[PDB]
RNA sequence: GUUUGACCUCAAAUCAGGUAGGAGUACCCGCUGAACUUAAGCAUAUCAAUAAGCGGAGGAAAAGAAACCAACCGGGAUUGCCUUAGUAACGGCGAGUGAAGCGGCAAAAGCUCAAAUUUGAAAUCUGGUACCUUCGGUGCCCGAGUUGUAAUUUGGAGAGGG
């Protein structure tokens, strides 16, 4: 009546066509199979806290963080720096504020503690 | 509920650290002062403050950059003159 | 320690003894060549805290830039630092830019002082703090605005207000600037 | 091309290399446990829970005890120099146990060292002794 | 020196004169 | 006459050197304590050489081929870095520090003088920074310190102070006052 | 900017110098650099332009010399 | 000074005082007076000793 | 007898049509002392003291549609905080008609102003603040324009009239029109407890 | 002492040992930079922060562990994909230009210096040189170096004692 149309620039030397959808997802679970080939006992990635998602429109969900905190670790009963030897993502910047999050993070490292099997460095 | 979290850098803003504070003030008598200071230290002494406030916002950024340097010149008065 | 009263020493620049300082290093640099090389750092404190260790392969070479640029104001948006670090990296190319500093200005001249790695030096591909600068993505980081000069004047940082030059201005707008078509059409 | 062109052309030889089959399927390394008990016919998340150990610790996206205790059964299951040892000997000889006083003595605690390194350091050396 | 309407104490300063001085950007 | 660049350069600078006004920070320098009293300043120093590469590497190995086969006090030798100098200054662990007149960047001494008659340690400006150099195993070092010493030697330091600050302090009293450098 | 505003800005980078005890060599290389790059106005550049255009600049002999060229520049082009 | 004044049509003329201050702004040359260039420096931090 | 100066001053997030108030009233007003950037509010008082100011008008912007004027007297006045909706600048093209840059007003008022000692306060301060001393420095003589002020609806709407002459007398409407939404009158100068709430 | 010797700075040598240039250039990092065109004729604008030109790298480059985003019941390096979204904002408010946070997902990883004395000991390093188990190690020597190489410390603090 709207519609604009953005092919005023030489628009036709940076077309992407994604032929390689099926060739990448591929290639994305090869390497997911030699990273697992590698790191043989251990899962494929580090265990990721709970967390509340920011904003009035998202602040209903709860979504995965980068890394607990110091606080919550030592509060599980560790450090940071052997939580990382055991593949426990810890995050610095991050702080605690809400107890519901906090306590629902630490049940979250004290039953992965239990489930766990440590090797020997012998 | 609130779980009272860990202090962070400027909660201690500026931690009043006794040696940088002789340090800033061993160096500022040591080197002297810039020629519009110099221009300034004579200003108050004569014209007074109003005029040196308004030298000083001028050859400066910002009105309270003015008021930190015509108190910190203030001072090279107050210590040179009587003390 | 020593080099805080040094820093803040150098804070002054229009003080009458950094005054004087800068009064006779002026003249002294203008008798001397565009791009020669420092004996050791002026300023040994900022030399320092820029990367410079008093150890054999690291170099300081000073160096001269002319300032300034509607013909007299076509405006040239590449800084003088920039210019001058790309300098001492023709004139001394088996070295590697680390950093740079001022020492002294002029009317005409502002000078700097270019810290240099000797990367093929065996004290410094050893010591697993300096033997970074001897892979070879380091080859030029002041022909590619690598340096801390060179990434002021590209503009990258974080937030709101390098939107536009955060990855690097080109590759954003290459991107942004790109019909991505799927094989099932979105 | 211009380079391939020539060197379809040449009498050098391509530098063949058939790496496509070995790009799927790359043996386990890591763990001989492992190494025994996978089938290669089944994926990496079907070797998993053919196993029992978990392959994720984040929910994925989409829609998805026999060795175990074998690893279980392989999890269940710092001596002094003879100059420190001397030392140790020189204190015990002339002192005994009275910590207060073997700390304080210039002669044989050169290193101003507590009563608490040195009753730990000498129980080391009376067990290792009689 | 006075006092606020409300608990607290104010500083009653001298009136503020409006004076053209030998330096403020315009002259006569 | 045709002299090259460098010997003009450095003629050149040596008649800037004086014909310039000076800060009063610097020709605070040059001041400089007189020849008998820096002759019996060395006379104490030269006691207390810190222990050379080859004697400290050759004593080492005594230690080694007795004491692996078959008490001692902490030894006093003169402190020479300026990171550690103005470390033993303000710790007041100096008796006196002494301070060389001709640095290459000038700026990295002159706080040095008035920080020492701020923390009252006893100062003095001698002459030359080889020879400071010669008395500590370096070509040179800007600073020497004497912190602790032999009892020997201690009534003969505590004089050296006292000596220093009547011959140095008391007569250039009038040089934290005057721009130097005025000669016609 | 009156008396009092100048005086401010008197005092540069290049203040407290002295200027008469010292050799020509390096005061003939301090005052070629020692200039600070003040903004200008058209305004001043026309009064100064008509502050150093002196009396024989623009004579009678000039005026009639300078129709003289442009004549000989409207000749040579009817010369194609 | 080239400039017409606004208070009347006559051309604007200098003072001998502020031609002499143009002049001291660019050969430098002091512009307030009544200071010292070379003030002796007034120890006020080094004055009193540290315990 | 009447002795007077103003401060103009402005915000860090004051927008285009701001920015041209500012523009606009220093150049209606002879007695402004024009200043351009604050940054922080007890500061005020003291740039009024450095170039011996009388009156301080503070134009406030929190969010960047928004404008607040904090106008005051500055050792001890009552300031008084605005909200200024409607906006009409001087650089819009269907006014008609030139106002000698600061030269004497007339201003005009309303019945309402005088029905509490509340407006009664503002009149005042609009009396001297907005207005002009007799002998300005670059105040000009013949009196050009008027300053029409009148409240309805709780807000004074603001006007300045060019008087047009014929050879009695016209007068087009120009400059900023908008109106003033008394939010918040202080006890002294930005600070001391709140006297005047909507 | 009119002598001898420390340094400092500046040189030279077919000195010992090294290293830089040129090619390729799809992608990548910079510098420099138009016009045809399109807008109503058209100094803005648009094509376009494009092409051409110049420099500089690698298998990727660049970016990157907040002087970040937000306004929440807060998230948490970068990069990339879907989404935001032709949205916010810009523009003779014209032709046209035009994001980002959030949410989902791919992939994920963290660290290191300078600034506080090793001062009961420059603990550090390069080269030469003789051996050895030689991408190195050991011995001895010349040096670099206190105008500061090592160990400790980097805010998540950290350090000295008990």
């Amino acid at each position: 009546p709207i519609l604009k149309n953005h092919f005023r620039k030489h628009w036709q030397e940076r077309v992407k066509v994604h032929f390689d959808q099926a060739g990448k997802k591929v290639s994305r679970r090869n390497a997911r199979a030699t990273r697992a080939a590698k790191i043989a006992p251990r899962p494929l990635d580090l265990l990721r806290p709970v967390v509340r998602a920011p904003t009035v429109k998202y602040n209903r969900k709860v979504r995965a963080g980068r890394g607990f905190t110091l606080a919550e670790v030592k509060a599980a009963g560790l450090t940071a720096a052997y939580a990382r030897t055991i593949g426990i993502a810890v995050d610095h910047r991050r702080q605690n504020r809400n107890q519901e999050i906090f306590d629902a993070n630490v049940q979250r490292l004290k039953e992965y503690q239990s489930k766990i099997i440590v090797f020997p460095r012998n | 509920t609130s779980m009272t979290p860990a202090p962070k850098i400027s909660y201690k803003k500026g931690a009043a650290s006794n040696r940088t504070k002789f340090v800033r003030s061993l160096v500022r008598e040591i080197a002297g002062l810039s020629p519009y200071e110099r221009r300034l230290i004579d200003l108050i002494r004569n014209s007074g403050e109003k005029r040196a406030r308004k030298v000083a916002k001028k050859r400066l950024g910002s009105f309270t950059r003015a008021k930190a340097k015509v108190e910190e010149m203030n001072n090279i008065i107050a210590a040179s003159r009587r003390h | 320690g020593a080099y805080k009263y040094l820093e803040e020493l150098q804070r002054k620049k229009q003080s009458d003894v950094l005054r004087f300082l800068q009064r006779v290093r002026v003249w002294e640099y203008r008798q001397k060549n565009v791009i020669h090389r420092a004996a050791r750092p002026t300023r040994p404190d900022k030399a320092r805290r820029l990367g410079y260790k008093a150890k054999q392969g690291f170099v300081i070479y000073r160096v001269r830039v002319r300032r300034g640029n509607g013909v007299n104001e076509l405006k040239y948006q590449r800084s003088l630092r920039a210019t001058a670090e790309e300098r001492v990296g023709r004139r001394a190319a088996n070295l590697r830019v680390l950093n740079s500093y001022w020492v002294n200005q002029d009317s005409t001249y502002k000078y700097f002082e270019v810290i240099l790695v000797d990367p093929q030096h065996k004290a410094i591909r050893r010591d697993a703090r300096y033997n970074w600068i001897c892979d070879p993505v380091h080859k030029h980081r002041e022909a590619r605005g690598l340096t801390a000069t060179g990434k002021k004047s590209r503009g990258i940082n974080k937030g709101h207000k390098f939107n536009n030059t955060k990855a690097g201005r080109r590759k954003t707008w290459k991107r942004q600037n790109t019909l991505s078509l799927w094989r099932y059409r979105k | 091309s211009v380079r391939k062109r020539k060197m379809n052309r040449s009498s050098v030889g391509k530098a063949t290399r058939r790496n496509k089959d070995k790009q799927r399927k790359i043996n386990i390394q890591s763990n001989p446990i492992i190494a025994a008990n996978w089938d290669y016919s089944l994926t990496m998340a079907q070797n998993y829970k053919k196993l029992g150990l978990r392959a994720k610790l984040q929910t994925p996206a989409g829609g998805k005890e026999t060795e175990v205790v074998k690893k279980l059964e392989e999890l269940a299951s710092r001596s002094q120099s003879e100059r420190e040892e001397e030392w140790l000997e020189k204190l015990y000889k002339k002192h005994g146990d009275d910590y207060k006083k073997m700390f304080f003595d210039k002669k044989l605690n050169i290193y101003q060292q507590s009563e608490g390194d040195l009753k730990r350091r000498l129980l080391r050396w009376k067990k290792r002794n009689g | 020196y006075s006092k606020y309407a409300d608990g607290s104490d104010r500083i009653i300063k001298p009136e503020i004169n409006p004076v053209y001085d030998s330096d403020d950007s315009d002259a006569e | 006459v045709k002299w090259p660049e460098y010997v003009r350069v450095q003629r050149q600078k040596k008649i800037l050197s004086i014909r310039l006004k000076v800060p009063p920070t610097i020709a605070q320098f040059q001041y400089t304590l007189d020849r008998n009293t820096a002759a019996e300043t060395f006379k104490l120093f030269n006691k207390y050489r810190p222990e050379t590469a080859a004697e400290k590497k050759e004593r080492l190995t005594k230690e080694a081929a007795a004491v692996a086969e078959g008490a001692s006090p902490k030894p006093y030798a003169v402190k020479y870095g300026l990171n550690h100098v103005v470390a033993l200054i303000e710790n007041k662990k100096a008796k006196l520090v002494l301070i060389a007149n001709d640095v290459d960047p000038i700026e990295l001494v002159v706080f040095l003088p008035a920080l020492c008659k701020k923390m009252g340690v006893p100062y003095a400006i001698v002459k030359g920074k080889a020879r400071l150099g010669t008395l500590v195993n370096q070509k040179t070092s800007a600073v020497a310190a004497l912190t602790e010493v032999r009892a020997e030697d201690e009534a003969a330091l505590a004089k050296l102070v006292s000596t220093i600050d009547a011959n140095f302090a008391d007569k250039y009293d009038e040089v934290k006052k005057h721009w130097g450098g005025g000669i016609l | 900017k009156n008396k009092h505003d100048l005086v401010d800005e008197g005092f540069n980078r290049y203040t407290f110098r002295d200027t008469e005890n010292l050799p020509d060599w390096f005061l003939e290389d301090e005052k070629e650099h020692s200039k600070i790059n003040k903004p200008i106005t058209k305004e001043a550049a026309m009064a100064i332009k008509e502050k150093i255009k002196a009396m024989n600049a623009r004579p009678i002999k000039k005026v009639a010399e300078a129709k003289a060229r442009k004549r000989m520049r409207a000749v040579a082009r009817l010369e194609k | 000074t080239g400039l017409l004044d606004k208070n009347s049509g006559s051309s604007l003329n200098l003072t001998k005082e502020e031609l002499e201050l143009i002049s001291k702004i660019q050969r430098n040359e002091q512009t307030d007076d009544s200071i010292n260039p070379y003030e002796p420096l007034i120890d006020w931090f080094t004055r009193h000793e540290e315990v | 007898m009447n002795k007077q100066r103003t401060l103009l001053i402005s915000s860090r997030g004051v927008n285009y049509r701001h920015r041209h108030l500012i523009q606009d009233l220093s150049g209606l007003l002879p007695h402004s002392r024009k200043e351009p950037k604050l940054d922080t509010l007890q500061q005020l008082n003291e740039i009024a003291e450095l170039y011996n100011c009388n009156n301080v008008l503070f134009f406030e912007a929190r969010k960047h549609q928004d404008l607040y004027l904090w106008l005051s007297k500055p050792p001890n006045g009552p300031t008084i905080k605005f909200y200024i909706q409607n906006l009409h600048t001087m650089d819009e093209l269907n006014f008609t008609g030139n106002c000698l840059k600061g030269s004497r007003p007339v201003l005009s008022f309303d019945q309402r102003f005088e029905s509490s000692p509340h407006y009664q306060l503002i009149k005042e301060l609009l009396v001297h603040n907005f207005g002009v001393p007799p002998n300005a420095r670059k105040s000009k003589p013949f009196i050009d324009h008027v300053m029409s002020f009148s409240i309805v609806d709780d807000k004074i709407w603001v006007r300045t009239y060019e008087i047009s002459h014929s050879t009695d007398i016209s007068l087009v409407e120009i400059g900023p029109r908008f109106v003033m939404t008394v939010i918040l009158i202080l006890e002294g100068s930005f600070g001391g407890p709140k006297i005047y709430e909507n």
